[PDB]
């Protein structure tokens, strides 16, 4: 009795840049009473943290958030790098109440209109929170779907308590027909869980396209205190960053540089990216009887191994669950806690 | 107010008072009486003998009734085996009443099927949001001088009248003016209720207001947000047109001795389908600190929480002294309207 | 639809814009009334802005929902003007010509608002929606009544705009009957069938109107062992553990580190003149706009006079900033003319920088 | 507030002959050893009884000392228990030493205990679920010579970094060695809000430690102690090896280059460019 | 009443006319709405021209109805002397003929609502009568319909279809349960039931 | 809480430094300190040379300089260091004997009396005698509070209980009642109740034959670990002989049976220092045991139970019939009008309940707490954690029964310009200590801190 994915076979390739356009659903359908405060209180909340989560593990990519009330598709944060931005503006926004119908093809024309300054190398994206059973267009769809997909532009959508034959169309249409991605929910921890997995990068098997250098330039922090001066924001500021090329001051960011318009990174974003790279092999859970290994964890010290010989608990299961590549045991929650936050094999590392 | 907002047609439905003489024995459809003419000492013609006996020869096969509580079982056993109907219906206000005597009227009617569950009505949408506080009058010398001086029950006003009473109330329209709400209260008397409408200087429903008056107010407390204060006394209640609660404000707290706190919160309580504010139905009982309804207050607050409406106190209220019309504000003032109120 | 050169020259959409922020109208002006840039490229470099908001504006509603609703949700505020006046009347107009017609007819005279709206209840909202009223309130007068007549012929011949021919799999035209010449039966009462074709042509003029698409080794182990040994030989006094031994050793140690902890604290995580500060603020803006057109311009290339142009503008914004500090010395003193120069140090470098490193290009395209 | 301070000390035969052959060989890491036994007793005397843990790494593997997994199945004397056992451990330790042992020199497993020395922070944290462990690490190591920067280890650590950052672990590291700013250490400590100190070698840490090695429990309200500026000029060219400012960085490669693009395929992954993208970055 | 204006803010209704030009006009649009967004209802009628040869795929039809069960003899009695020789010339009595056609009637319309396997949908009922019948029906249409679906209030109806649309919504693909009920390429059909040969 | 740290820095320097001749007495009190004086002693302890105390202001940045303030107040009070006005500067140093004792006890020292402890066949059990001393620490908080029958013989204890007047009970009568001592027992659970008892003993067993370095040492020596073999039989004063059987009397010793032999050192010295763990003829459900019910309906909900706990649930509650999991009550303004009447404040009864019954209250607490703390920026309205409405209610019901408001403070003057009066103002906003002021008047009714930070910053 397992839960587990049997492969990974991407592991070569994903978006690492992004510009992720998440657009929520504010309409009359919103305001029914399937999930706790409503849909929408809900969803903003889970909106929120998605935020943090992708920011931080994304952290060179940026993000607009778009709204559909009252079949209009009206943008609530520009396609912007800084996380508290959006926040804020979702936060403004869980505190106004949904009316009208959701206009997806609104929504949709505003974005394809919205991503076009990202440039070839970033990678665009859309994620619709799609939750009312209907739409409200002003024009044909098919010409848009077909515009989108003109402009390389994938598209997924988490719809709520049914499936809608268009998204599934829209989804399997932009994602060069692989469809995977109209995936709906049917729990709210289903949901956490989507809003998560839609967190990494995504690939699917990339066809070969343009792969290009990028200029950029990492900043140095500055030193005096009383001296404070931007030039990103044009206000004192106790201190900040340098351009390395343009030598302006820049308010504490990843942003582009306001001055001479390159990219600014210091590297633990780049290291963010090596982790998403090149993952690890999934863990195998050691044969029950047949493992005859240390009675310990290895990353940590667990006790919890076995029983030996107890007519059902024993007969149950071993909880070794090693990694294959420095085949060494560690325990359940060693293995969830590496799998999951860092990493770095712990054995794999030492040899 | 429904039965022609109801499909219900007054044409059959003659109105029998034993002062409001109706077509009886000649109803060709449905008929609506009242206990007082059906069967009580109130009979001044014999227009509800007449009824009787007509409801006597007609086996009038259903019967609706509205707070039968209050009226004695006694004349409803009666008119029960002199009519012999063939079904009946009651639509009761209280868990217990005075009228569940040996022989139940539910037995004599039929089985309950629903209870009035305002926690459930006054909250998805109708009443919902009620909030409920009791705000703490700061006492005065002249307040507990009286209260030294007699121990009667004319206290009652005495300690109604208190001026930051009113600063508290005119604090709670300006609220509710910036929030666009709606404000009811519960004044019964008479000199302090007038003193106090001329002190806010805005229109206002009182002790005995005009029918036509109280509706004009209604309109322009409900609709328009200019005026949005109206103070019910004790002559309306079960006589009047229960307007939409949204700010509910006490100020007597006599009401004989019970059930009469039960049917108030009942009626004055009514649907307000509105949901701009946090708390779309504030309960107020601006009570004098330190005074003889003390005890009483504590009795409210008790009847309310058993109630299980949302309840609370604020007399931490932001900026009390900082609302115009800082008339009477002086303890000064305080016992000259006291001196006035003796006089009441 | 949205183009650099069309966001260039959408001048109204511009103004606009500038209408938008006073924080951009400001900037604007004192980047133009300050005699300093031609609008053009100052958009330029704001235009996902303007795309932003031209789509942000024209932005068509659907049809739909709310265009059939202004006929059925929509029965009870007989009032004045009710929800989306002028919103659920444009969508009436778009959704039915003859009602725009009438009232648009209907201006000079009798008044549209209150009278026309009330007998429009009767006359339209039995004419379409519910039932043949036929009886009763016949109120569809006049006007109405006229409309009324033009609609059915209207309806009827936009049904007749309509007829495609089917692809046959769903013909059911040519599928009943017109295979056979036969002889049925039937037995399966007239008005209420145009109820339904209405509601039918409702839906199809809908969809229709959206299909328009408008050592090592040896001594390594020696030392190691010396040390197991000197460990397994009892000691690890740590009595002897140091403690600090030499008190001068232990002072120095201090030293460092009361030296590193004043350092580190020097990092305290306010100006005077706030109307001069203010303006030393619109100052930096503007420096700031200027260099990034040229850090813009300078790597990208062949429009070199405009290059040029830029250049010698920001020659002479540093020469105005060398005044302007040389007023605040003059006025403000010292302390504050300290304080202002410390607030325009990072920007003062910057364009320094670049006009430096425009002149050392400048020397080698030249020499 | 109890605190979970881990300890990690590595010990490289090589290095500790290196610390030997720095300097003169006036005393071995036992004075090392000596002063992180007092220092541990005395954080394990401050709070209110908060446990301790130590790894270690030799040159063939890394292995627990304090916490002792299961082996047979004075002074408040559990400070007792814990040195003497840690002393048992580290002699036993010592005991694995031999040249199958100096055979496996090409890496140095540091990574790998900071990373494991993580996990075990995260089991005793999610095992006590009541009373919030304000936990944090450390580093010690014996700075050698030999390799200016081994650099095939500097993705677990920023990894580690990663991790500790959303643990919210401070993470504090003494070097002790010859004057090479351990860049990556430098920036561990800096980002994941710690501490540096590049002592020199024969001096009693204790104070050194006691002083600004004590100061990162459950405080902050305290200025840290770290040298001076962590400049974040991240890593050189990885085909050049020369430290990067204005950097040049591929693709979904991700590796950073110089200002020499070999023109195709940047060589980390094979990837050959848009020839016209590359006219493009060159038409500076 | 009020009633249709709620359906209609929510999708299209597209009526059934006895024009058959018109009504092929209406299918259409139905169909070019249904794979469009706005959902579409189509209503119509058991013995009409729709049922006999109109498809409903996937996108097309969801959620069948029977509002109540199709009966004739609501006119005159031709059925009854047709039904007059059926009794005395087949053993046959008159509500085992009618309950026959009507079911009959009942399962065509039902079938229409799915075309492959990868399809689905709901196919409810509505009246009283229709509970003993349970048995009329073809069977792969009784085998999905377990005993405790009967007599249902609108209510469970509701909750139940709501956790099946949910549920097929799904990817429920293990791809390793559909060599039981697919047969893959050439070879399941070859090994099983050439081993099968038995 | 008395707070046994001012009993501490209450007793001259002489007989400080006579408690620091004592190791591990050094090493627990070191236990106590805040922990900025923990750091800096740390610091302090090992380089052999005064400090001055510039670089210690430099050390702490601001936001927590009032810590700063804290802990040498603290320090100073206790006197552990000596300042120095050498040069006219400050050359801190702690007394020195303190230094050498804890350094020893760090690294191996001669301290022979925390090494009082003897390893040897400690056949006690965990529940072996460690139930006896529940028992009997549960006979005792029953006798005092009052049962049905008080089996509780301690002659000595109960003459400290009534000398001391440990509850408002008429001794002389022989009543055992809840007074203003009765309720802080009530309130303070194990750490407060013992530490209590521990101080009643003291200021009782205080005449002669103290020795109260020996005194102290033996209290701590119980405290600091298990000392096991010969601590009876060796390990003892004469005089610290009988306080040590007096204790183990007192339950806080577990010495076991045949008065003679080794040191028994039961949990409840360990609880006397913990601030960890609670829990305790031969049966123990190993659960929660604590049992009791509070919510937003103000009502008790009992599954589990414990007598004397249940009893003192019952203390501002009413009972009418005691059930099998449940015991008839139910909480509201007479319930707590009982305890008004023994006018016990409703102040410990608040952390009590946020920390008392929660073995009954678990899930309760989680679903308030929600950890709805770092979710607080995020999510403005807090999910009624420590519940406000029921806190509402209480400070309703005292104020009713209260009628007075107090202040706690001193009356402040010498504001002779309104900059400095505004700026302390601004100040005491910023830090949250000015319960009321007015420049009219320049004065107000508080708590030093401003005033101790103004001047510190005008002196140096
Ligand atoms: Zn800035
Ligand atoms: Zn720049
Ligand atoms: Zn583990
Ligand atoms: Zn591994």
């Amino acid at each position: 009795k397992k839960r587990t994915a049997k492969k990974n076979i991407t592991p070569y390739q994903r978006g690492i840049i992004r510009s992720l356009i998440l657009t929520l659903d504010c309409s009359e359908a919103m305001l029914e009473k399937d999930l706790r405060p409503n849909r929408h209180a809900m969803i903003i909340q889970y909106a929120i943290d998605f935020v943090h989560e992708f920011f931080d593990q994304n952290p060179i990519s940026q993000m607009g958030i778009i709204i559909m009330r009252n079949g209009l598709a009206q943008l609530v944060s520009q396609v912007s790098g800084n996380p508290q931005d959006h926040i804020d503006a979702l936060k403004s926004i869980r505190k106004q109440e949904p009316k009208g119908n959701p206009s997806l093809q609104n929504a949709l024309e505003m974005a394809r209109g919205l991503l076009l300054p990202v440039p070839a190398h970033c990678t665009r994206e859309v994620l619709i929170v799609f939750g009312s059973l209907s739409t409200t267009d002003p024009g044909d769809i098919h010409q848009t779907i077909d515009s989108l997909v003109s402009e390389k532009i994938r598209v997924k959508v988490l719809g709520l308590s049914a499936q809608v034959a268009i998204c599934k169309e829209l989804c399997k249409a932009t994602n060069y027909g692989d469809e995977s991605f109209y995936k709906i929910l049917l729990d709210e921890t289903h949901l956490k869980e989507l809003f998560n997995e839609a967190v990494t990068p995504l690939p699917v098997n990339k066809i070969n396209k343009g792969f290009t250098l990028v200029k950029m330039g990492f900043p140095t922090r500055i030193f005096e205190d009383t001296p404070t001066f931007c030039s990103c924001h044009s206000k004192l500021v106790y201190g900040g960053y340098f351009c390395p090329n343009c030598h302006s001051k820049v308010c504490s960011l990843p942003t582009v540089c306001p001055c001479c318009d390159l990219m600014l990174i210091l590297s633990t974003h780049l290291a963010r990216s090596y982790h998403h790279l090149m993952p690890l092999k999934t863990f195998a859970e050691v044969p029950t009887t047949e493992k005859f290994r240390s009675e310990d964890c290895f990353s940590c010290q667990s006790r919890f191994p076995i029983l030996k010989n107890h007519k059902n608990g024993k007969l149950l299961t071993s909880s070794r669950y090693r990694c294959e590549d420095c085949k060494q045991e560690f325990c359940v929650d060693c293995d969830v806690f590496i799998h999951e936050i860092l990493h770095n094999c712990p054995g794999c590392e030492s040899k | 107010q429904f039965l022609q907002w109801c499909t219900l047609q007054p044409e059959n439905c003659a109105v029998f008072t034993s002062d409001n003489k109706e077509m009886f024995q000649t109803e060709s459809g449905l008929v609506v009486s009242t206990y007082s003419m059906v069967a009580n000492t109130r009979n001044r013609s014999h227009d509800s003998q007449k009824v009787m006996d007509f409801l006597t020869g007609r086996e009038w096969g259903f019967i609706i009734l509205d707070e039968v509580h209050v009226v004695p079982a006694a004349m409803f056993r009666r008119v029960v085996s002199t009519i012999a109907a063939h079904a009946k219906l009651g639509l009761t206000a209280t868990l217990v009443r005075e009228d569940d005597k040996i022989g139940d009227l539910n037995f004599l009617i039929g089985p309950k099927l629903y209870e009035a569950n305002w926690m459930e009505l006054s909250q998805k949408g109708h009443i919902a949001n009620v909030q409920c506080a009791e705000v703490w009058c700061p006492m005065t010398a002249e307040f507990y001088q009286e209260y030294l001086r007699e121990t009667a029950r004319k206290r009652m006003l005495l300690y109604i009248m208190n001026p930051t009473k009113f600063q508290a109330c005119q604090f709670l329209i300006q609220y509710h003016e910036r929030r666009g709400d709606k404000i009811i209260v519960f004044s019964d008397n008479v000199y302090a209720l007038q003193e106090y409408a001329l002190k806010m200087g805005k229109p206002f429903i009182y002790g005995s207001t005009p029918q036509q008056e109280r509706m004009n107010i209604l309109q322009n407390f409900q609709y328009n947000d200019q005026i949005n204060t109206i103070f019910l006394s004790k002559v309306g209640d079960t006589s009047i047109d229960l307007p939409e609660a949204t700010c509910l404000i006490q100020i007597s707290s006599h009401y004989g001795s019970r059930r009469q706190e039960a049917q108030r919160l009942g009626r004055i309580l009514r649907a307000k389908r509105r949901n701009d504010e946090g708390f779309n139905a504030f309960f107020y009982s601006l009570v004098s600190k330190d005074t003889q309804e003390m005890y009483y207050s504590t009795k409210r607050q008790a009847f309310l929480v058993d109630q299980g409406y949302a309840f609370k106190v604020i007399t931490h209220l932001h900026g009390m002294e900082n609302i115009p019309n800082l008339a009477y504000a002086s303890p000064r003032e305080r016992r000259e309207l006291l001196q006035e109120v003796l006089l009441k | 639809s949205l183009s650099k050169e069309k966001l260039l020259t959408n001048l109204k959409l511009q103004q606009s814009l500038l209408k938008g922020n006073k924080v951009l109208m400001k900037v604007f002006q004192e980047t133009v009334i300050n005699a300093g840039l031609p609008p053009s490229e100052f958009w330029s470099t704001r235009i996902p802005l303007l795309r932003a908001f031209a789509l942000s504006t024209s932005q068509k509603v659907g049809p739909y929902n709310v265009l059939s609703t202004i006929k059925p949700v929509a029965s009870s505020e007989n009032k004045v003007n009710v929800n989306l006046s002028r919103e659920k009347i444009l969508n009436i107009f778009e959704n039915y010509p003859i009602v725009k017609k009438a009232y648009t007819d209907n201006v000079p005279k009798n008044f549209k608002e209150p009278e026309f709206w009330a007998r429009f209840f009767s006359s339209k909202l039995f004419r379409k929606l519910r039932g043949e009223k036929i009886m009763q309130n016949d109120r569809g007068d006049v006007i109405i009544d006229r409309y009324l007549t033009l609609d059915q012929e209207f309806d009827r011949k936009d049904d007749d705009m309509l007829l495609h021919p089917v692809k046959k799999i769903i013909d059911l035209d040519g599928n009943i009957q017109d295979d056979p010449v036969v002889r049925g039966n039937r037995p399966d009462s007239d008005g209420t069938v145009d109820i339904l074709k209405g509601m039918n042509r409702l839906s199809e003029k809908m969809i229709m109107a959206l299909k328009n698409e408008y050592s090592n080794q040896q001594m390594l182990q020696q030392l190691s062992l010396v040390m197991d040994n000197l460990i397994n030989k009892l000691d690890l006094n740590q009595v002897v553990p140091n403690n600090e031994v030499s008190n001068k050793i232990n002072k120095r140690v201090i030293t460092a580190i009361k030296i590193n902890a004043k350092q580190a604290k020097h990092n305290n995580v306010e100006v005077k003149s706030t109307l001069p500060i203010d303006l030393l603020e619109s100052c930096r803006m503007l420096h700031t706009t200027c260099c990034e057109f040229l850090k813009h311009f300078y790597i990208h290339q062949k429009q070199a006079s405009t290059v040029k142009k830029l250049y010698n503008h920001l020659k002479d914004c540093i020469e105005k900033l060398n005044e302007l500090f040389q007023d605040v010395l003059n006025g403000d003193g010292e302390s504050m003319s300290n304080t202002c120069t410390a607030y325009l140090k990072p920007v003062l470098n910057s364009i320094t920088l670049a006009t430096h490193k425009y002149d050392e290009y400048f020397n080698e395209y030249n020499n | 507030s109890p605190s979970l301070l881990t300890v990690i000390i590595e010990i490289a035969p090589k290095l500790w002959t290196t610390f030997d052959e720095e300097g003169n060989e006036k005393g071995s890491i036992i004075k090392v050893l000596e002063a992180l036994i007092v220092f541990l007793n005395a954080h394990l005397a401050f709070n209110s009884a908060n446990k301790v843990a130590v790894i270690a790494a030799y040159s063939q593997g890394i292995k627990y000392l304090y916490p002792e997994s299961t082996s047979a199945l004075d002074m408040y004397r559990r400070f007792r228990n814990v040195d003497e056992t840690l002393v048992e451990e580290i002699y036993k330790l010592f005991e694995l030493e031999k040249k199958q042992i100096e055979q496996n020199s090409q890496r140095s497993t540091l990574a790998g205990a900071m990373s494991a020395g993580l996990t075990y922070v995260n089991r005793i944290s999610k095992e006590s679920v009541t009373t919030s462990l304000k936990s944090r690490l450390l580093v010690l190591t014996c700075g050698s010579g030999s390799s200016k920067d081994e650099i095939f280890q500097y993705i677990p650590i920023m990894n580690c970094i990663f991790s500790a950052t959303k643990m919210k672990c401070p993470i504090d590291v003494v070097k002790i060695g010859g004057s090479k700013e351990s860049t990556f250490l430098q920036q561990t400590t800096d980002a994941t809000n710690g501490v540096y100190l590049h002592v020199e070698s024969t001096e009693g840490l204790i104070q050194y430690l006691a002083t600004a090695m004590f100061i990162d429990p459950s405080l902050r309200p305290i200025i840290v102690k770290p040298n001076h500026g962590s400049v974040d000029f991240r890593t050189s060219c990885y085909l050049t090896g020369r430290v990067v400012a204005v950097g040049f960085i591929c693709s979904v490669c991700l590796c950073v280059l110089s200002i020499i693009p070999p023109g195709n395929k940047c060589p980390a992954c094979d990837s050959q460019f848009d020839e016209h993208v590359i006219a493009k970055l060159k038409r500076k | 009443m009020g009633i249709l204006d709620e359906v209609w803010k929510h999708k299209l209704i597209l009526v059934e006319t006895p024009d058959a030009q018109e009504t092929s006009l209406a299918l259409e649009t139905y169909r070019k709405a249904c794979s469009n967004g706005r959902g579409a209802i189509l209503l119509s009628v058991a013995r009409g021209k729709v049922s006999e040869g109109i498809d409903f795929d996937h996108q097309y039809g969801r959620t069948v109805l029977m509002i109540g069960i199709p009966f004739q003899y609501t006119e005159s009695r031709i059925l009854k002397a047709r039904l007059e020789f059926m009794r005395e010339n087949y053993r046959i009595r008159e509500n085992d003929f009618l309950s026959f056609d009507a079911m009959r009637h009942a399962a065509q319309c039902l079938g229409r609502v799915l075309r492959g396997k990868d399809d689905y949908g709901v196919m409810v009922l509505a009246d009283r009568r229709f509970s003993r019948k349970r048995s009329q029906l073809p069977k792969w249409i009784a085998q999905g319909l377990s005993d405790a679906d009967l007599n249902l209030s609108t209510d469970m109806a509701i909750s139940n279809t709501k956790q099946f649309l949910r549920t097929m919504a799904q990817p429920t693909d293990p791809k390793d349960q559909e060599g039981v009920s697919v047969w893959s390429y050439e070879d399941l059909i070859k090994h099983q039931n050439s081993r099968k040969d038995q | 809480k008395h707070s046994v740290t001012q009993y501490l820095e209450e007793i001259p320097q002489q007989v400080q430094n006579r408690l620091y001749t004592s190791p591990a007495t050094c090493l627990a009190i070191y236990r106590i300190l805040p922990p900025l004086a923990k750091f800096f002693i740390m610091a302090m302890v090992f380089n052999e040379n005064e400090v001055p105390l510039l670089d210690l202001d430099k050390w702490v940045n601001s936001n927590g300089k009032l810590q700063f303030q804290n802990a040498i107040k603290s320090m100073k009070s206790l006197h552990l260091l000596i300042p120095n006005k050498s040069s006219g500067t400050l050359m801190i140093n702690l007394n020195p004997t303190f230094k050498i004792s804890l350094r020893n006890a760090l690294t191996g020292g001669e301290v022979q009396n925390s090494f009082g402890v003897v390893v040897e066949e400690n056949v006690v059990s965990l529940d072996l005698l460690d139930e006896y001393s529940a028992n009997k620490w549960e006979t005792i908080l029953h006798f005092m509070v009052g049962t049905p029958l008080a089996k509780i013989p301690s002659e000595k204890v109960l003459n400290l209980l009534k000398h001391s007047k440990l509850m408002e009970e008429v001794n002389s009568t022989g009543e055992f009642k809840i007074t203003n001592e009765g309720f802080q027992f009530l309130l303070q659970e194990i750490n407060s109740q013992l530490w209590t008892l521990l101080l009643q003993y003291l200021k009782m067993i205080e005449t002669s034959k103290m020795d109260l370095v020996d005194v102290l040492h033996f209290i701590f020596m119980l405290g600091a670990l298990e000392v096991g073999k010969a601590y009876k039989i060796d390990a003892l004063s004469e005089t610290q002989r009988i306080m040590l059987q007096d204790m183990r009397d007192y339950g806080l010793v577990f010495q076991k049976h045949s008065n003679d032999s080794i040191f028994y050192p039961t949990k409840l010295a360990l609880m006397l220092t913990s601030d960890t763990k609670t829990i305790r003829g031969l049966k123990n459900q190993d659960i929660p045991d604590g049992s009791l019910i509070v919510e937003t309906n103000f009502k008790i909900y009992s599954y589990s139970n414990s007598p004397l706990q249940i009893a003192v649930l019952s203390l501002f509650v009413h009972l009418k019939a005691r059930f099998v999991n449940m015991v008839l009550g139910q909480i509201t303004r007479e319930s707590i009008r009982r305890a008004l009447t023994n006018g016990i404040t409703a102040d410990q009864i608040i952390a009590y309940l946020e920390t008392h019954a929660h073995p009954q209250m678990r899930r309760l607490a989680e679903e308030k707490l929600e950890k709805k703390l770092e979710l607080d920026p995020n999510c403005k309205e807090p999910l009624q954690v420590l519940p406000p409405t029921v806190v509402d209610q209480i400070r309703l019901w005292q104020l009713e029964l209260d009628r007075v408001i107090t202040y706690e403070g001193s009356l402040y003057s010498d504001f002779e310009t309104s900059q400095e009066y505004n700026l302390l103002s601004k100040y005491a906003q910023d830090i949250g200590v000015l319960l009321w002021k007015d420049d009219k008047k320049k004065k107000f009714f508080i708590s030093k801190e401003g005033n101790s930070q103004v001047l510190d910053f005008a002196k140096r």
